[PDB]
């Protein structure tokens, strides 16, 4: 896999060249799908490797849960070192994978006939996106997985058409989906940054380094946030909000490229806050008003052979919508608020206006990309600016 | 996100 976009194009793509994507190398100068809809839709699931069958798991079942838990604990997305690997908790993965809309037939399982382990996995949920003048139901592609000993086995290509299939014959045939790889091709690359907020810890585990001017008693002070947040009427989110909060939002994306079209339900499901999962915070001003919201995600990594050092917990910026408070003053009173349950880090990508906070708010620079990516749907890419969608 | 990113 290429991480830079020269070196991407030295690259064959012995699949993606099958598929309704444009070409890297060619420019986009249109608007519209790269091929019409289908109007007939294979029948049959598409053939596995001798040995392995389809299952679509049922995550109400708290013992398939657990086993998509396990399989992604074990072999999901890892850094570039193989340092550390994301731990989505079981509820976490019941937030992301049973929005409204959700499908059982899009929680695609692959297991071995005879022992029944669970090998691989794909998923689709259902979201109305807005990509430049055009809104489209589409859906959003995550969590493809196969079992490190099923790698480089041409896997992954049967989990892409048969999640393809699944979804064409719901009628949809456009996605949108993510990867730290450079595929063909990207609507937009954005870059994560990094907010230490224990940085003993993550000297410790070698998630960041020590400065090469400054010693650690200087880094633990540099880093140091107050005890309470600063803005007035900051408090959770609650029922009574879902409306507001759908309004803030809505008309706050208006001004990106590519952004979700969320309905009320959706906002209920997206921000409404459950503990470890997911958190919003929104200001209630003088007059009882809400007039601004900050939101993160909960998603810890496995620290791998670590004999102490575990796990590491880390915050992820969801949206955060400011009309009458600095989106400079949200994001302390965000940091302040991670570093109070316990978060060791708070990361955060450049796109809608984060680059106005990264830098002030004592950001570092990541080292990997996420590119984002639309399926059979060709439009101009957009600087990070201008993404305006955060995926889990 | 799809990628693990660290500081650079
Ligand atoms: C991603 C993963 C499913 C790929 O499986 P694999 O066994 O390594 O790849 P396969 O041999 O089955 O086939 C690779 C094909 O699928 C493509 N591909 C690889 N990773 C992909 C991804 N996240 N998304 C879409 N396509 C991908 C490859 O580009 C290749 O197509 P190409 O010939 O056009 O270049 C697997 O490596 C994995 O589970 N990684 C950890 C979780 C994850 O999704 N990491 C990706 C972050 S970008
Ligand atoms: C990371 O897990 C996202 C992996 C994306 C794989 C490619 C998906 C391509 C779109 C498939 C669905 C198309 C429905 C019309």
């Amino acid at each position: 896999p290429a991480k830079t976009m020269e070196e991407a194009s030295k690259r064959s793509y012995q699949f993606w060249d099958t598929q309704p994507v444009p070409k890297l190398g060619e420019v986009v100068n249109t608007h519209g799908p790269v091929e019409p809809d289908k109007d007939n839709i294979r029948q049959e699931p598409y053939t596995l490797p001798q040995g392995f069958t389809w299952d679509a798991l049922d995550l109400g079942d708290r013992g398939v849960l657990k086993e998509l838990y396990t399989l992604l604990n074990e072999n999901y997305v890892e850094d570039d070192d193989n340092m550390f690997r994301f731990d989505y908790s079981p509820e976490f993965l019941l937030w992301a994978l049973r929005p409204p809309g959700w499908l059982p037939q899009w929680h695609c399982g692959v297991r071995v006939v005879s022992s029944r382990k669970l090998v691989g996995f794909i998923s689709a949920i259902p979201a109305n996106i807005h990509i430049y003048d055009t809104e489209k139901k589409m859906v959003e592609i995550n969590f493809l997985c196969v079992h490190k000993k099923l790698r480089s086995k041409r896997v992954a290509p049967v989990l892409i058409r048969e999640i393809t299939r699944r979804v064409h014959l719901e009628g949809i045939f456009q996605a949108v989906y993510t990867a730290g790889v450079v595929l063909p091709k990207p609507v937009g690359t954005c870059r994560y940054w990094h907010r230490s907020l224990n940085p003993r810890k993550l000297i410790e585990v070698k998630f960041s380094h020590l400065s090469r001017n400054m010693t650690m008693q200087r880094t633990m002070k540099l880093y140091r946030l107050p005890e309470t947040p600063k803005t007035a009427g900051l408090r959770p989110m609650e029922t009574k909000d879902i409306p507001v909060v759908h309004q803030l939002l809505t008309r706050y994306l208006k001004q990106f490229h590519l952004t979700p079209v969320m309905s009320q339900e959706e906002v209920e499901h997206w921000f409404y806050p459950q503990e470890n999962i997911i958190d919003t915070f929104v200001v209630e001003n003088a007059n009882g008003e809400v007039t601004d919201f900050l939101s993160f995600y909960t998603l810890p990594s496995t620290i791998m052979n670590h004999p102490t050092h575990k796990s590491l917990k880390a915050a992820y910026s969801f949206y955060n919508v400011h009309t009458q408070t600095p989106l400079l003053d949200l994001m302390s009173d965000a940091l302040v608020l991670a570093k109070m349950k316990g978060f060791d880090v708070f990361n955060a990508l450049d796109l809608m206006e984060n680059k106005t906070f990264l830098e002030k708010l004592k950001f570092g620079i990541g080292d990997g990309n996420l590119q984002y990516y639309l399926y059979n749907w060709k439009c101009p890419s957009m600087g990070a600016e201008k993404v305006g969608l955060v995926l889990q | 996100g799809k990628s693990f990113s660290k500081p650079r």
